[PDB]
RNA sequence: AUAUGUUAAGUGGAAAAGGAUGUGGCGUUGCCCAGACAACUAG
RNA sequence: UUGGCACCUCGAUGUCGGCUCAUCGCAUCCUGGGGCUGUAGUCGGUCCCAAGGGUUGGGCUGUUCGCCCAUUAAAGCGGUACGCGAGCUGGGUUCAGAACGUCGUGAGACAGUUCGGUCCCUAUCCGUCGUGGGCGUAGGAAAUUUGAGAGGAGCUGUCCUU
RNA sequence: GGGAUAAGUGCUGAAAGCAUCUAAGCAUGAAGCCCCCCUCAAGAUGAGAUUUCCCAACUUCGGUUAUAAGAUCCCUCAAAG
């Protein structure tokens, strides 16, 4: 909990419309229904954003603080639009057994029939749900250590070793 | 034995009421329906009769808890069987089956004799807001804080 | 992961924060995180 | 017995056992535990006299 | 789904294909009726009673389970057929391709379904505890007493007592068993007979039940 | 009940060396719209 | 665990190992998730989470102990009167017989070794496993709803397709 | 297979204008798990449960009457004991 208290707080260009349980900012391409909270309200008087800080203690303090910058880029992704470049290399390397009185359930040892295999940029216009399947993707293969093969972002160390647990 | 007057039958009047369970707290509630039930509020209370009203819960399921109560506060049951021992969350009783958490947390507060369990057999608990004893006309008590 | 009831910064880089109620030591090198218990 | 019933015979006129007692006993009555609660039950209106006073009392 | 009463017969054998021997069981099922159909907005559950063997209908000073009237007589006349020996209910299969009065066939099975059969077991009365439970003898020589009996049933000052179920000797047999992944073997209309690899639960002429196994 | 404070663990309703960005009190100083202190680029 | 104290039992709380049958824990032997390695792949050093089930046949020393043979996914550590003799054996410890060695003037003693040597009871109360009679619901026959209860749950080895 | 979950891996994000799995929130994740699923006995004096069908003269239904694939008693028996 050590961030600067005072926020910027900027106006926004982008249309919006407070519901006071729920805000929507509808836009180019916006219109993301989400609830805030109820605790400290709005002033938002015109297109220049501002929230009020009732009661002044250390849960409004955090909680006025969280709501200003949860805000900020909820209209900045209604006009923006996050988008981040993930590198890795393409080769299909899964597991080994070679082939794709009983079988381990019928056939075994099945990789991933390589489809893209070059720099994939996803396109979405809410950072947190972004920010999930950018992850989500980059779990597919974590970047090992021996030569970084795998989804990534940038950070990487040589290493091969696996010998002991 | 000089003179002392002494309730009993033909002459205990019952009533019917209707407490309303909307945000009170499951302890503080319980307290104040127990006292009703076995009638201390009466003028012409006795301890060896039943001179209690009848209650009737309308609410139940909006009932709220202070702190983590919702996550702690187990109940356990045996089965008197080796190993037989099972657990419930408060939190996880409320969900479902939400009339049981409060009928034994009333039944918790009254003694366990003869009486005491006739006099805990006069509480109706429900979960939604229609009760069906229209016939016995109760009306609404406020909890006297 | 080191788990011990002593835990303080081994170097400059690694710093000390508190998740569920528990003092943990998030620093940058891999074989410098701990956490009490 | 008598002070619970006297209890709640004081308790419909929004007040206390104790908080009664008190104000009885500074208003000079000397009235017993088992009189005031026979009172109560039979001549209600005699009782509410004698709240009166003890509330007068303070 | 699929669900029918039938009576078992006997134990006999047939040759599959590739000259494969079949351990079978024939089960009788025939005048198989529906006589009520339980729904949600009457019962809270929807179910089918369906009937077996078939009885003589009206009689007077009868002292015996076989023919007479009133009670069971009216609740089989509601729907078109006779007083029916054995009823019992299905929640598995539908409520809507059913109606009260229809003849439940043996051409509801076909060769290669999965089934369940259901029975009361056959019963060998008070039995011991080497029998009743899969328990070991003790020396039969060298100077020892103690043969088909149990052993300890405790521990000691600690929890003087005995807990719930301690396998002691009783009255073992008659018990509702149910055999699941089965398979019909072949059906027969003309004799209104199933063949059902394998064993079913339960002595010659008992009744058993049929199911569509769920797994 | 009244009046004022403390604690967020059910502490209350079991222990110690030690460890720790919990929190409230007291003190003693060093900078502060010449602009501290986040922010940041010169070797 | 070996001990210290001497509070219950000397008008008796009668027994070491094995047999039969069990329950409970977790400081985890096997199977399951993970983390970090002065962690080549296999594989494993350590640490964290996790208790549901499963944890072998023989030879021998007197056996609780231990040593060995061959297996197994594994052959885990404990608590319950060092679980259990009104359920079993009597090998051990063991009582009158008799040898050997040391000790004693001798009767004899020895936490020395050896062969032989009677283990009593018809279940009243609670408890447990089965199975009926009597009433109660304001019910004569069938067919049932059921979350209150019990049981069961995750072991191996090949085949064969990037 | 389903639902929450543990260690843990995360995504956003704030009472040091950076950071940070966290104080809100969104995920993922065990023979985990008692939950659900599967199998069996089960009306619960918290008199309880439910559905379908069958059963009337006495005589103020006082029971003077009584009826119901309504119960036995007794007799031939075994898929039961």
């Amino acid at each position: 909990s050590r961030v600067g208290k005072k926020i910027i707080d900027i106006p926004s260009d982008v249309t919006v419309t407070f519901d006071g349980n729920h805000v929507t900012v509808k836009g180019p391409k916006g219109e993301l229904s989400r609830t805030l909270n109820e605790r400290m309200t709005f002033k938002q008087e015109e297109n220049t954003i501002e929230v009020v800080r009732p009661s002044d203690s250390k849960e409004d303090r955090t909680n006025h603080g969280t709501t200003r910058a949860l805000l900020n880029n909820m209209v900045q992704g209604v006009s923006q639009g996050y988008v981040k470049v993930l590198e890795l290399v393409g080769v299909g390397y899964r597991a080994q057994m070679q082939g794709k009185p009983v079988e381990i359930k019928a056939e075994e040892n099945i990789t991933f029939s390589v489809e893209k295999n070059t720099v994939v940029k996803v396109e979405g216009i809410s950072k947190e749900q972004v920010g999930a399947l950018a992850s989500n993707i980059r779990s597919v293969r974590p970047p090992e250590p021996y030569k970084g093969k795998g989804i990534r972002y940038q950070g990487e160390y040589v290493r091969r070793k696996e010998g002991k647990t | 034995m000089r003179q002392t007057f002494m309730a009993n039958e033909s002459n205990i009047e019952r009533k019917w009421y209707v407490i309303d369970a909307e945000g009170q707290t499951l302890g503080r509630l319980s307290s104040e329906v127990a006292s009703i039930l076995r009638g201390k509020n009466k003028v012409t209370y006795t301890p060896h009769v039943d001179t209690g009203d009848y209650v009737i819960v309308i609410n139940a399921s909006k009932i709220e808890f202070t702190g983590n109560k919702e996550t702690d506060k187990v109940y356990y049951r045996h089965s008197n069987h080796p190993g037989g021992i099972k657990s419930i969350t408060a939190g996880e009783l409320r969900r479902t089956n939400p009339e049981r958490l409060i009928e034994n947390s009333i039944k918790g507060m009254l003694p366990s004799t003869r009486l005491g369990e006739k006099q805990g057999k006069k509480l109706f608990v429900y979960g939604g807001a229609e009760h069906p004893h229209a016939a016995q006309q109760p009306e609404n008590y406020e909890l006297r804080g | 992961m080191k788990v011990r009831p002593s835990v303080k910064p081994i170097c400059e880089k690694c710093k000390v924060i508190k998740r569920k109620g528990k003092v943990m030591v998030i620093c940058e090198n891999p074989k410098h995180k701990q956490r009490q218990g | 017995l008598w002070i619970t019933r006297i209890n709640a015979a004081a308790r419909q006129h929004e007040m206390s056992y104790s908080r009664l007692m008190n104000g009885l006993k500074k208003a000079g009555i000397d009235i017993n535990r088992k009189m005031l609660s026979e009172i109560a039950i039979s001549d209600e209106k005699a009782f509410a006299q004698l709240v009166t006073k003890a509330k007068d009392a303070l | 789904t699929k669900g029918i009463l039938g009576r078992k017969i006997g134990m006999t054998q047939v040759f599959g294909e590739n000259g494969e021997l079949i351990p079978v069981t024939v089960v009788e099922a025939k005048e198989n009726v529906v006589l009520q159909k339980k729904t949600v907005e009457v019962d809270g559950y929807n179910a089918i009673q369906v009937g077996f063997e078939d009885k003589k209908a009206y009689k007077k000073d009868a002292k015996s389970n076989k023919y007479a009237n009133k009670p069971a007589e009216g609740h089989a006349k509601k729907a078109d057929a006779a007083p029916k020996r054995f009823i019992r209910e299905f929640r598995n299969v539908d409520v809507d391709a059913y109606e009260v009065g229809q003849e439940v066939s043996v051409d509801t099975f076909v060769a290669g379904d999965v089934i369940d059969v259901t029975g009361v077991s056959k019963g060998k009365g008070f039995q011991g505890a080497i029998k009743r439970h899969g328990q070991s003898r003790g020396p039969m020589s060298h100077g020892s007493h103690f043969h088909r009996a149990p052993g300890s049933v405790g521990m000691a000052s600690d929890a003087s007592r005995v807990f719930k179920g301690q396998k002691m000797p009783g009255r073992m047999g008659g018990n509702t068993v149910t055999v699941q992944n089965l398979e019909v073997v072949q059906v027969d209309t003309e004799n209104k007979v199933i063949l059902v690899k394998g064993n079913v639960p339960g002595p010659k002429k008992g009744l058993v039940e049929i199911r569509t196994s769920i797994k």
